[PDB]
């Protein structure tokens, strides 16, 4: 099961739902201005601005993604054993996931792939800020070596 | 030629052996960071034009006491500081310091240039004062 499947099956999909998050900020007026207000002229965004953004990103993840996943993973469990991926253990914990929960990790710098790959929804900067938000929604625990 | 305004106003030659640029220097203090900090601190100071007349003669500004002005402006500065430092409570506060500053004033629209109150605009004062002289034609 792809990692994006549980978020793609929504009328406004999840990433589209979070792209409209710049309205809650005090003033941004556009997604590019959001990516500029968050991290400065490299990655490692401003922690305070990232926190102000996370306080808005969180209710989208607790009230929409968790209820949708709680049904999607049940429907998937009904039709056989499947190997499912996710972006954070909190996704599989809040949505009450059954099975073995294996955290994992890769020996590379994953943040650079978010600039290498091109044809993704929203700018590459938005994909990267989204990855930061998932990493901030992560409930620190040992990822333990994908191999 | 034709510089527009910004305010409405009316009344053999091969390549030389020394030129190249590839890599091999990154400015340590951070050129973009220093540049943004300079851009921020470069801005002109704000214009506090309260208590000053318009062209018609009406002092511009809100109608409330000058000490209330000072307290409200201190509070607004503290709130803007909190927003700029991205915290719920600003650390460098301009209000509720340990100092007793109950005599401080500021420039509101409550008082005009004569020293009198601003309950009525000067156009209205002048109009009412000039209305008490005009006569009419006999019947």
């Amino acid at each position: 099961v792809d990692s994006d499947e549980v978020g793609e099956q929504m009328e406004p999909t999840f990433e589209h739902a979070v792209m409209e998050i710049y309205k809650g900020i005090a003033g941004v007026d556009s997604l590019d201005d959001l990516t500029k207000w968050v991290l400065n002229s490299d990655l490692v965004p401003h922690d305070d601005r990232l926190g102000q953004l996370f306080q808005a990103f969180l209710p989208l993840a607790k009230d929409l993604l968790a209820p949708m996943a709680r049904q999607f993973y049940d429907n998937s469990m009904s039709e056989g054993r499947l190997l499912t991926f996710a972006h954070a253990d909190s996704e599989l914990l809040n949505a009450n996931y059954f099975g073995h929960l294996l955290r994992l990790k890769i020996p590379y710098i994953t943040e650079v792939n978010l600039m290498i790959r091109k044809n993704r929804e929203g700018g590459e900067l938005f994909q990267l800020v989204l990855s930061y938000l998932y990493k901030m929604y992560a409930t620190s625990a040992q990822p333990k070596w994908f191999g | 030629k034709r510089i527009p305004r910004k305010t409405k106003g009316k009344s053999p030659a091969t390549a030389e052996p020394g030129t190249s640029n590839c890599e091999h220097y990154k400015a340590r203090p951070g050129i973009a960071s220093v540049q943004k900090a300079t851009e921020s601190a470069e801005l002109p100071m704000k214009n506090n034009d309260e208590g000053t007349p318009d062209k018609r003669g009406n002092t511009k500004g809100a109608l409330v006491n000058e000490h209330v002005e000072a307290r409200d402006e201190a509070d607004d500065a503290t709130k803007k500081q909190a927003k700029d430092t991205e915290k719920a409570k600003a650390q460098v506060t301009y209000s509720d310091t340990g100092i007793n500053n109950a005599n401080e004033l500021s420039r509101s629209g409550n008082v005009d240039n004569e020293g009198g109150s601003n309950q009525k605009p000067m156009s209205t004062r002048i109009a009412e004062a000039t209305s008490a002289i005009v006569s009419k034609h006999p019947a």
